[PDB]
């Protein structure tokens, strides 16, 4: 499945 | 003299943006960040009382000494940005892109890590400055070194015992308070997001994508995890802010007994 950065 | 005392090199990233470098006094590798000034949520005033962004009270706050967070070596104003000059490990790679490359980390190294990152949250807040946005992302691995160093303090804020109600770290590894009730205290809040982290190690990623699932307060383990750092975790995580873990007693926990120093980690897991 998706990994992903997350944004602040 | 900002152009004459340091070389610049490529492009890092951006969210700002920082910039590879090389201090021409003494070929040190440093990391040159640019901070737009119409950007800044929080300010603060330097014992000068020359305002500045935040980041760079908070940076000189626990930049006294060697840690295990990332140094500001200088600053600078410009008409609409402040400059600020970081050490640069290298050769380096974040936490994020490293777990990425190599998936779910063998619990030695994991242990390792958090163990580094513990002693690193500690030192922030025994200089008075709280982070607020602890992620894999944040985290710098000197290759070599073995060493984590912290990274962007551009979210955090003094360190007090009172509510906080502003936030700007990152929503998937705040804990279920602040998506509740927009109100969350400091520690309590650091030791969900380092379970969030910790479980990211063990794992390869981490638990929670959506506001449902952060307060739904179930954790399923993806990932064949030790009884011993599955109960960590979920005390990390505990739903009630006062049922999570001091930091002494994550440090004090069975799952951390004997870790490994930063030479031998690099040497086992990184050479
Ligand atoms: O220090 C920060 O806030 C920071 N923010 C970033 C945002 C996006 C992309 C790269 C970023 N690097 C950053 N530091 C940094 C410092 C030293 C070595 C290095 O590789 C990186």
């Amino acid at each position: 499945r998706k990994r992903r950065r997350h944004p602040s | 003299p900002l152009e004459s005392q340091y070389q610049v090199g490529p492009l890092l990233g951006s969210g700002g943006s920082v910039y590879s470098g090389i201090r021409v006094s003494d070929n040190l590798p440093v990391a040159i960040k640019h901070v737009e000034k119409d950007r800044i949520s929080d300010w603060g005033e330097l014992p000068n009382g020359t305002r500045v962004p935040m980041e760079v009270v908070l940076l000189k706050k626990v930049s006294s000494g060697f840690s295990g967070v990332i140094r500001l070596l200088d600053w600078f104003e410009r008409p609409d940005s402040f400059v600020l000059i970081l050490e640069r490990p290298e050769p380096v790679q974040d936490l994020f892109d490293f777990i990425t490359e190599r998936g779910a980390l063998q619990e030695e190294l994991a242990r390792s890590f958090f163990w580094q990152v513990l002693e690193a949250v500690r030192h922030c807040h025994n200089c008075g400055v709280l982070h607020r946005d602890i992620k894999d992302e944040n985290i710098l691995i000197d290759l070599n070194r073995g060493e984590l160093k912290l990274i962007d303090f551009g979210s955090g804020a003094l360190l007090k015992d009172t509510v906080y109600t502003d936030f700007d770290g990152t929503r998937v590894y705040s804990p279920p308070e602040w998506i509740r009730y927009h109100r969350y205290h400091g520690r309590s809040a650091a030791v969900w997001s380092l379970g969030i982290l910790l479980y990211d190690m063990v794992c390869g990623d981490i638990p929670f994508e959506h506001d449902e699932e952060i307060i739904g307060g179930q954790v399923f383990f993806r990932q064949r995890v030790s009884s011993e750092c599955q109960h960590l975790i979920r005390w990390c995580l505990a739903l009630r802010p006062s049922d999570r873990p001091t930091f002494e007693e994550i440090q004090n926990h069975p799952w951390m007994q004997d870790v490994l120093l930063p030479q031998e980690t690099a040497e086992i897991h990184l050479h």
